[PDB]
RNA sequence: UAAUUGGAAUGAGUACAAUGUAAAUACCUUAACGAGGAACAAUUGGAGGGCAAGUCUGGUGCCAGCAGCCGCGGUAAUUCCAGCUCCAAUAGCGUAUAUUAUGUUGCAGUUAAAAAGCUCGUAGUUGAACUUUGGGCCCGGUUGGCCGGUC
RNA sequence: GUCGACGUACUUCAUAGGAUCA
């Protein structure tokens, strides 16, 4: 219960956004051909730094090279590379254990699952590529 | 029957590079398919090839190196203004600023960041990344 | 305990291309240039008797 | 390829390929025709005079049941005749016998408790004036 | 939580006047009045709560359910949920009907939409490779680096 | 004529699967 959070209003999130992205968020970028960078500039309509953490990257190194170029995108140089202090675990795990510790990053993910694991945490928004574009959920500052 | 014989071209090497073998022969080889493989080699998409010669259409062995994710051809060479540069190869490469889309301008088979800095356009042949 | 499996049947002429033509005449070639306007303008002129 | 051309000089052919498989489809077909109505329970209409024909459970003794609040109406446009709700069991006092009734669809977005399938309207007039302005009291029913 | 009360503030309105305008009206400006329930009396919708010496229905008792503007008196008298609690939009708010968020990009056809029984065939769409390649010299644009002479 | 073949319009039937607990 941190002094930035208001009932559910989460005010120390806020332009330039930090991002979390999950491993099927990288499948869907290259199948949907949306760009990482300019794709949350378009719909956040705010300055972004993209993160990965030692969990995920693992886990792209661990698909293989049938999925080599989604691996290439993970390695680009202007997507941070957040270092994560665990035993190298499940992603979603590394992932929801970033969240509750510090509150400040909305969360790209695809998977319905960890999607709701979140969603119990109270200001978590919640980034997931649809359609066409990368819809944004619970974040109150949209428009 | 046969059509277009640079799609076989590249579907040979696209196969043959899929299952991981290491050089390929394409036969037949009109002077786009040597001048479309020159753009795909001056980039490292390829290794070096070579053309033999029977007294027919002639056949090319490429040496491949592993690097090609994809290489297509776009079937109807439609006619790209220069704005619609743009609109393909947003539509055809799936992060936007790796792969090469490649066109037949009057200066030239070339890819879209060389017939940007001439400003030329032309018609569509086909895609790398 | 012996079930055989269904053969799903082949229609016979009743298909959405060729249901336009079973009435009087072609129906396809009686319409309108502007179904949006033939729209409103019939709802309101309803409601207006 | 495909099932379809694609040689830059066949737009002809696409055009009129999606010119007659445009018919079998049927919003299309409807919206055209100028059929998109008879679904609609009124006419093309949205809502519809009628005249009260009788009252349906005036000796039902359960209070509120919604057989008490059901008149049976018939509409003046075709001559067939239908039942109608009406909010607020006591306006049942307003309506008499030859009054005429203005039906709205009742378009339910859900069902109770004890609700009826069947009522399919609801009444919005009494003889010129609303039933919101008898029920409120503000105006009162020019016989 | 407030339910009394203390003075300060102002315009809706009314108005000498001037301005406005062809002439007025109103705005803008302004003497004099103009706020305690500031009775100078905001709305439209939906969700809950209780209301018994009441009615009605059903039953494995005192119950349950519907409902409750209907009770024992009383209507110049009863002075009662002071006048039940929330929620949303707000000088705006609701209801009905429609409509909105076919495949060029970009759909589907073995097993659940849909490949004509078969081949020939005119229009239509589509159609293999090949013709000046390559070198040498000069000129400088526009960048990028070493530069920054400058007050 | 509670007539047939259509053409429109509408209704309805088919929804549970695993894991743990009792
Ligand atoms: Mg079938
Ligand atoms: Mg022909
Ligand atoms: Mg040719
Ligand atoms: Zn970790």
């Amino acid at each position: 219960v941190s002094s930035a959070l208001f009932f559910q209003y989460n005010q120390a999130i806020k332009p330039p956004y930090q991002v979390l992205i999950d491993t099927n968020f990288i499948n869907f970028s290259i199948q949907k051909k949306v760009d990482i960078v300019r794709g949350m500039m378009d719909c956040l309509l705010a300055k972004c730094n993209p993160l990965i953490t030692d969990c995920v990257m693992a886990e792209l190194e661990k698909l293989g090279p049938k999925y080599r170029i989604a691996l290439k995108l993970a390695r680009d140089p202007r997507i941070k590379r957040l270092s994560c202090s665990h035993k190298g675990t499940y992603a979603d795990d590394c992932l929801v254990h970033r969240v509750l510790q510090h509150k400040c990053y909305i969360v790209a993910t695809n998977d319905a699952g960890l999607k709701q694991r979140i969603r119990k945490i109270p200001g978590i928004p919640l980034m997931s590529v649809g359609g066409h574009a990368y819809v944004i959920e619970k974040l109150p500052d949209v428009f | 029957t046969r059509s277009s014989v640079l799609a076989d071209a590249l579907n040979a090497i696209n196969n043959a590079e899929k299952t991981g073998k290491r050089q390929v022969l394409i036969r037949p080889s009109s002077k786009v398919i040597i001048k479309f493989l020159q753009v795909m080699q001056k980039h490292g998409y390829i290794g070096e090839f070579e053309y033999i010669d029977d007294h027919r259409s002639g056949k090319i062995v490429v040496q491949l190196n592993g690097r090609l994710n994809k290489c297509g051809v776009i079937s109807p060479r439609f006619n790209v203004k220069i704005g619609d540069i743009e609109k393909w190869t947003a539509n055809l490469l799936p992060a936007r600023q790796f792969g090469y889309v490649i066109l037949t301008t009057s200066a030239g088979i070339m890819d879209h960041e060389e017939a940007r800095r001439k400003h030329v356009s032309g018609k569509i042949l086909g895609f790398v990344y | 305990e012996q079930s055989n499996k269904q053969h799903r049947k082949a229609k016979e002429k009743n298909t959405a291309k060729k249901k336009l033509h079973t009435q009087g005449h072609n129906a396809k070639a009686f319409a309108v240039a502007a179904p949006g306007k033939m729209a409103r303008t019939m709802q309101r002129s309803s409601d207006v008797n | 390829g495909k099932g379809k051309p694609r040689g830059l000089n066949s737009a002809r052919k696409l055009r009129v390929h999606r010119r007659n498989n445009r018919w079998a489809e049927n919003n299309y077909k409807k919206r055209l025709l100028g059929t998109a109505f008879k679904s609609s329970p009124f006419g093309g209409s949205s809502h519809a005079k009628g005249i009260v024909l009788e009252k349906l459970g005036i000796e039902s003794k359960q209070p509120n049941s919604a057989i008490r609040k059901c008149v049976r109406v018939q509409l003046i446009k075709n001559g067939k005749k239908v039942t109608a709700f009406v909010p607020n069991d006591g306006c049942l006092n307003f309506v008499d016998e030859n009054d005429e009734v203005l039906l709205a669809g009742f378009g339910r977005k859900g069902k109770a408790k004890g609700d009826i399938p069947g009522v399919r309207f609801k009444v919005v007039k009494v003889s010129g004036v609303s039933l919101l302005a008898l029920w409120k009291e503000k105006k009162e029913k020019p016989r």
